[PDB]
């Protein structure tokens, strides 16, 4: 049992729709923006993930074609977030 | 591994208890008579001895030194 | 003379004979216990000398030494670390001298002759 | 939490750092004083004989 990280200036979540090679995805930004997404530090083979999982990636503020994912929730910090609603319920995502 | 969060308190605070200080305190239990005998306001304490002051709060006078064994209804 | 005062004082200092203070001088002095008193008169109101004159009118001897502050200073309530005195202000207004202690010549002679005043 | 701020944000060790002000200092001799003050310093006023020269030996 971990505390849940909130997004703050900047960062925001997101939802992998299919992950690429070479540490690549692409992910469903809440905002209408289908983002790519990079692996990045301290996810690199540390924590794994896949299709179909909530993800919170920061943004570049001079490239916005790329965002680079930082924390992943484990399906139940995410039905969490689903509660306090911070992202979008237009979204079923269940097992 | 233990993971522990900032405690909440559903308490607003307990304060300590500051002991009510009085300036003056000593002559109000006494009472000069005119420039030579003088008598004491308050009660004397039988089991302690001559000198220790009753207590006097509401229909009983109370001690302080053997506080928990006199407490004596006017 | 002042040198008995600070015998006196050391010798109810070292043995717990000071009443330092005005309630316990009080209660000393309504007891069977406070054989000596100094108090100042420069205070304020008066009425403390006053109801302490009564205290030594029913343990007679007093004294009238003024300088209530020089009067805690060589008084011992002092810490007195250092040579010099290492407090800022520190004072009693009545002292009260309950165990006799040591006993010095020039002293007795003192306490005798202030007591046929 | 994980990441204190934006991640790739740009100049961001450098923004937060500390800034400490330079320490003021008596002039150093410069030029043919300079040379002099290090042959000194190594040749004739030999500090540490011991194992190597050590020059800025760490305090410790
Ligand atoms: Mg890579
Ligand atoms: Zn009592």
């Amino acid at each position: 049992k971990r505390e849940l990280i909130y997004k703050e200036e900047g960062q925001e979540y997101a939802q992998i729709t299919k992950m690429l090679g070479n540490g690549r995805v692409e992910a469903s930004c809440f905002d209408g923006n289908k983002r790519m997404a990079h692996i990045r530090g301290k996810l690199r083979k540390k924590v794994w993930m896949g299709q179909g999982d909530i993800i919170l990636v920061s943004l570049r503020d001079f490239q916005d074609d790329q965002c680079d994912v930082v924390h992943k929730y484990n399906l139940d910090e995410a039905r969490t977030l689903k509660n306090q609603g911070e992202l979008p319920e237009n979204a079923k995502i269940n097992e | 591994g233990k993971k522990r969060k900032k405690k909440v308190y559903t308490t607003p605070k307990k304060i300590r208890h500051k002991h009510k200080k009085v300036k003056l305190a000593v002559l109000n239990y006494y009472k000069v008579d005119d420039e030579g005998k003088v008598a004491k306001l308050r009660k004397e304490c039988p089991n302690c001895g001559p000198g220790i002051f009753l207590a006097n709060h509401g229909d009983r006078f109370y001690c302080g030194k053997c506080h928990s064994t006199f407490a004596t209804q006017k | 003379i002042e040198d008995a005062l600070k015998v006196v004082l050391r010798t109810s200092l070292v043995h717990d004979g000071l009443a330092r203070g005005l309630r316990e001088s009080a209660k000393a002095l309504t007891r069977g216990e406070g054989q000596l008193a100094v108090l100042v008169e420069s205070v304020t109101e008066e009425a403390i000398s006053k109801l302490v004159q009564g205290l030594a009118t029913e343990n007679v001897p007093l004294i009238k030494v003024a300088d209530a502050k020089q009067l805690g200073e060589w008084a011992g309530l002092g810490k007195i670390d250092r040579d010099g005195n290492a407090r800022k202000v520190v004072g009693a207004s009545v002292v009260v001298v309950k165990n006799w202690g040591a006993d010095t010549q020039e002293r007795e002679i003192l306490l005798e002759h202030f007591s046929q005043q | 939490g994980k990441v204190h701020g934006s991640l790739a944000r740009a100049g961001k060790v450098k923004s937060q750092t500390p800034k400490v002000e330079k320490q003021e200092k008596p002039k150093q001799p410069k030029g043919r004083a300079y040379k002099r003050l290090l042959y000194t310093r190594r040749f004739v006023n030999v500090t540490l004989t011991n194992g190597k020269r050590k020059m800025n030996p760490s305090p410790s």
